RNA sequence: CUGGCUCAGCGUGUGCCUACCCUACGCCGGCAGGCGCGGGUAACCCGUUGAACCCCAUUCGUGAUGGGGAUCGGGGAUUGCAAUUAUUCCCCAUGAACGAGGAAUUCCCAGUAAGUGCGGGUCAUAAGCUUGCGUUGAUUAAGUCCCUGCCCUUUGUACACA
């Protein structure tokens, strides 16, 4: 039971993502851009697996069913609230984004409201504090 | 013989907790896999069978100090929000839990929604409170 | 026939003094009186600063005002003890009386 | 390049509206802001611009409308418009493209400068 | 520099070691068997749990902080 | 129990304090063996009212420091009593007598310190009081637990359980016996 | 319209709502037991009022 | 980190103009709130102020790591006439320098330092501030003029706006 059992998975890679097989499950699962500790508690939850297991002990059957599960959200009963994309401004459907699609959606915004030239934009663009944070004395390891 | 107050309470809620389970039959809501017990707390109880446990926490501390409704379970149940990187402040239990816990123990013959507000314990409530208190102290012996 | 006379005051001694009047008023006119219930006294506290300007070390002023309170009950009927509470009034105590 | 849509909603569908459904589309600063009541009070300012908007010409780019306000929540009633938003010191000839829904028009304006 | 790459599950040359020089040890505690045998502390209490139920190391006073076991007594 | 008071489970008699310099700024026998480390206080009012304060309870003091650390007695006292059952197991015999020799061993008797001719200066050697040797002996070795835990999965109760078993012995490995012979030789130095 | 315009901005709240109730500037007020008093008259007419300097 | 267990003291509370109070209890909601009917101008009601630290047991295992929570996207609530330059609050997300800090330098000796939370002021919204209150509770010293200041006595002076 506690000897690494055979076939053993050290290194796993799941949406371009480097998991380590000796993270336990719900710290393991959260490495991605978009998987916070609460998403993977959630999912995990969701997914009949005993969060008790390292990352390397399960099955390729148990990773699909939860890789599902993570890009189904509503489809398994996880709530409006608890999703980290809401009410997208183009498409309008309340559902999570992950590390490529969230990096697209985020550069996208910036970009849009730069294009639009709202002050968060023109603020984002001239390369200052983006919610009104006072400026005159903090902000100086990053600019020089 | 002994009573609820003459054994360690420590054992007393998880030996209540384990009871109420082995009747499994709490009317336990919905969204119990989901959600997080205060807005200071951080994540969901590592436990999965948290509701229980609370169930019998509540029921105990209507037996040792009853006439509490759910804003005193909402303070009873409360630790530190810890800001970031502000300083920490005492904050609130989830109003929702609470309600939901003495709902489930009002459907079930335990508490009673009390004159002068907040629920008691009844006597069938006290009597299966007095007799696990003897059947905890009878185990530890 | 419960009336209530709460003496309130800024100074202790001047209450005490119409206090101690009172207690000889009711037991000289023979009738049943609950001895005076010192309730909690109250401490209104505003602490300032002490200069108008800015430019000084800090430093705070501590203004206190103790507020106290002592009440009195009889059993009897209202028009003897108010020619007996009508009697000794001072410029510093407050005199309350209800009668139920 | 293809012409581009709101929340999940086209834009023609945006301007046959109804206030109430409107107030649900938008996110919630902008939820309350129309929800807290008429513009016969303070924002009779914002019924003379809704008076200024709809008396426009003929097919041409209409009329600049000057604004001593910058607290306006662009719905899309007011939008392919030409403002003048008062900063204080100039009023900012911009015109109203429809990806300014459910943002201030007072959030279009620079004061400052770089080094 | 340095760097404690400790293992998360037991191979079975360090299963064996643990199982024979454990019994042996008149201090047993997860921080002492994690530093000789190189284990995560989460397996090594695990070790320890379970070789305390099997019936080979003599449990003394256990603590949410620090739980303590000795070598069994011989004569 | 009318007849004799166990430190929880630890005994005070057969203990004796073989140096004679430290016998009488050390109170652990007879009148001030007692149960627990953590009593009210009241030492810090007077000047050698310090001396009598039981060892134990001076060793817990001394043991919490860095902030974090401060007005934890409960805490400190439950690490005194775990050590106490692991240098029991790893020595075999009495833990106070382990204590007691750790403290005498990790005691400095030679120091130095700047003199007067306050013309200039001069840094010039001295001898060290009974109640010195006590209060360096007891911070030394509780920094020795402290910064041999610091960043280490060896747990702070094992880690004073190191350094009393190394420091009574006479080691030369502890962190208590290094500074000491250090400063004694700072002491020959100039001298 | 003057009646419009004049004194129009609503005022229920903030420092331009209240005034020192003898000098009539509105910076470092007390309003505890409703005294509305500038921290320098209340220090000036304090043992009117019955405070003290006792603690 | 998640559970469970168990202990306080100071206060303030419906406004003069002043609009604006502290809130139990119950149903809806994940949360912030929302909707109901009450108490209190007060040792009367919030309230026996079920505070934090701490204490008992799980998870983690020396990894910039379940340490750190800056910076950032989106959505959700509340106050106000209005929050864009994010007021405040909530949730998911994002996971930065930081391995205990050079020259130098501040405060302090007993319920004191420090940790830890709680009220008052500001206050429509409202604490990283200040001003008070408990809670847990030490190391070192009963000395000196070495450094820094200040005050004396003797002394010299052609200085007295010194």
């Amino acid at each position: 039971s506690l000897v690494i059992p055979e076939k053993f998975q050290h290194i796993l890679r799941v949406l371009n993502t480097n998991i380590d097989g000796r993270r336990k499950i719900a710290f393991a699962i959260t490495a991605i851009k978009g998987v916070g500790r609460r998403y993977a508690h959630v999912v995990l939850r969701k997914a009949d697996i005993d969060l008790t297991k390292r990352a390397g002990e399960l099955t390729e059957d148990e990773v699909e069913r939860v890789i599902t599960i993570m890009q189904n959200p509503r489809q398994y009963k996880i709530p409006d609230w608890f999703l980290n994309r809401q009410k997208d401004v183009k498409d309008g459907k309340y559902s999570q984004v992950l590390a490529n699609g969230l990096d697209n959606k985020l550069r996208e915004d910036l970009e849009r409201l730069k294009k639009i030239r709202a002050h968060r934009g023109l603020r984002h663009f001239w390369g200052l504090r983006v919610r009104g944070q006072h400026t005159k004395t903090t902000g100086r390891r990053g600019r020089t | 013989g002994v009573t609820v107050k003459d054994v360690n309470q420590q054992e007393f809620v998880r030996a209540l907790a384990a009871f109420l389970k082995k009747s499994g039959k709490l009317k336990v809501p919905e969204w119990v896999d989901t959600v997080k017990l205060a807005k200071h707390k951080e994540l969901a109880p590592y436990d999965e069978n948290w509701f229980y446990t609370r169930a019998a926490s509540t029921a105990r501390h209507l037996y040792l100090r009853g006439g509490a409704g759910v804003g005193s379970m909402t303070k009873i149940y409360g630790g530190r929000q810890r800001n970031g990187v502000m300083p920490s402040h005492f904050s609130r239990g989830s109003k929702s839990v609470a309600r939901r816990v003495l709902q489930a123990l009002e459907g079930l013959k335990m508490v009673e929604k009390d004159q002068d507000w907040g629920r008691k314990l009844t006597p069938q409530g006290q009597r299966d409170l007095d007799r696990i208190a003897g059947q905890v102290a009878a185990a530890k012996k | 026939h419960r009336i209530r006379i709460t003496l309130t005051s800024r100074n202790v001694k001047s209450l005490e003094k119409v206090c101690a009047d009172l207690i000889r008023g009711a037991k000289e006119k023979n009738l049943k009186v609950k001895g005076p219930v010192r309730m909690p006294t109250k401490t209104l506290r505003i602490t300032t600063r002490k200069t108008p300007c800015g430019e000084g070390s800090k430093t705070w002023d501590r203004f206190q005002m103790r507020i106290h309170k002592r009440l009195i009950d009889l059993h009897s009927p209202s028009e003897i003890v108010k020619q007996i509470t009508s009697i000794s009034i001072e410029p510093g105590v407050e005199v309350e009386v209800t009668i139920a | 390049f293809r012409k581009f849509t709101y929340r999940g909603v086209d834009l023609d569908q945006l301007l046959d509206m109804s206030y109430e459904q409107l107030m649900q589309l938008y996110s919630a600063r902008q939820r309350r802001r129309l929800s807290r009541g008429l513009r016969r009070k303070q924002h009779s300012l914002l019924k003379r611009l809704r008076k200024a908007k709809k008396e426009a010409p003929p097919m041409e780019k209409p009329e600049v409308v000057k604004t001593h306000l910058r607290d306006m929540i662009i719905l899309p009633e007011m939008v392919g418009s030409m403002v003048g938003v008062y900063n204080g010191k100039t009023f900012n000839q911009v015109e109203i493209k429809p990806e300014m829904i459910g943002h201030y028009l007072g959030e279009f304006s620079i004061t400052y400068k770089p080094v | 520099r340095d760097k404690l790459n400790n293992l998360v599950l037991f191979d079975k040359a360090t299963y064996d070691k643990l199982c024979k020089e454990v019994p042996n040890y008149k201090l047993i505690t997860p921080a002492v068997v994690s530093e000789r045998l190189k284990i995560r502390g989460s397996l090594a209490r695990a070790a320890l749990q379970e070789l305390l139920s099997k019936g080979l190391i003599k449990l003394v006073s256990k603590h949410r902080a620090q739980v303590i076991y000795t070598r069994n007594t011989k004569g | 129990t009318p007849d004799i008071k166990l430190f929880g489970k630890w005994s005070t008699d057969d203990v004796q304090i073989n140096d004679i310099s430290l016998q009488d700024y050390i109170a652990v026998k007879e009148k001030y063996a007692k149960y627990l480390p953590h009593s009210a206080g009241r030492y810090a009012a007077k000047r050698f009212r310090k001396a009598q304060c039981p060892i134990v309870e001076r060793l817990t003091n001394s043991m919490m420091m860095h902030g974090r650390n401060n007005g934890k007695k409960l805490m400190t006292v439950r690490i005194v009593k775990h050590a106490f059952e692991i240098i029991h197991l790893l020595t075999g015999e009495n833990p106070l007598q382990v204590l007691v020799n750790a403290i005498i061993n990790s005691g400095p008797r030679e120091d130095s310190t700047r003199i007067g001719r306050a013309g200039t200066v001069r840094r010039q050697a001295v001898d060290v009081s009974p109640l010195r040797r006590v209060n360096q002996a007891i911070w030394l070795l509780c920094t020795g637990a402290r910064e041999a835990a610091f960043r280490n999965i060896k747990t702070i109760a094992e880690c004073l359980a190191d350094e009393l078993i190394n420091a009574a012995k006479g080691s030369s490995n502890s962190y208590a016996i290094k500074k000491k012979d250090e400063l004694e030789r700072v002491a020959k130095s100039n001298r | 319209g003057h009646q419009q315009l004049y004194w129009s901005h609503p005022r229920k709240f903030g420092q331009g709502s209240r005034s020192c109730r003898v000098c009539s500037n509105r910076h470092g007020l007390i309003r505890k037991y409703g005294l509305n008093m500038c921290r320098q008259c209340f220090r000036q007419y304090a043992k009117d009022i019955g405070f003290i300097k006792l603690d």
